[PDB]
């Protein structure tokens, strides 16, 4: 079950 | 095609204990521009004990073009290859472009977990992740 919303938690690697 | 407006491609990284700096993918051609899976550990001097899988999408990031953009969704999957349906996944919404050309998860999982042996992710030292990207029409790409 997908639940976790979009972009919780996400960023660009630094990179 | 690579005009194609989605798809979904897979990346196995083999051993994997031994990973130390991001490792690639070759590129996949979605909506006519390539995309690559890029996997690193990390971990934060505050936290020396929670080292993490990084799994990022990144977007042509083979040009220094500052004209491109492109937005996309995406699932970044960590496939559980005892068990399919115990598979781990994480979602994403970005505009790419050259300044935020990845974009996804540092701490997507902790490094101990994917490359525990009980936990179903990690067999013969490979763990296999795939990304179901789903793109807009870039600009800043044809004349």
């Amino acid at each position: 079950s997908v639940w976790i919303p979009v972009n919780e938690g996400a960023s660009t690697s630094g990179m | 095609t690579s005009w194609r407006s989605e798809a979904t491609f897979q990346f196995t990284v083999e051993r994997f204990s031994r990973l130390s700096e991001s490792v690639l993918s070759p590129p996949c051609f979605v909506r006519n521009l390539p995309w690559k899976i890029m996997v690193m550990p990390r971990f934060y001097p505050d936290r020396p004990h929670q080292k993490s899988v990084g799994f990022f999408l990144q977007c042509n990031a083979e040009s220094d073009s500052t004209s491109w953009s492109c937005h996309a969704q995406a699932v970044l999957k960590i496939i559980n290859y005892r068990d399919d349906e115990k598979s781990f996944s994480r979602r994403i919404s970005h505009l790419f472009f050259h300044k935020e050309n990845d974009w996804g998860f540092s701490n997507f999982m902790a490094w101990s977990e994917v490359t525990d042996p009980e936990k179903g992710f990690i067999d013969d030292d490979k763990v296999t992740f795939e990304v179901f990207v789903q793109a807009d029409a870039p600009h800043g790409v044809a004349w």
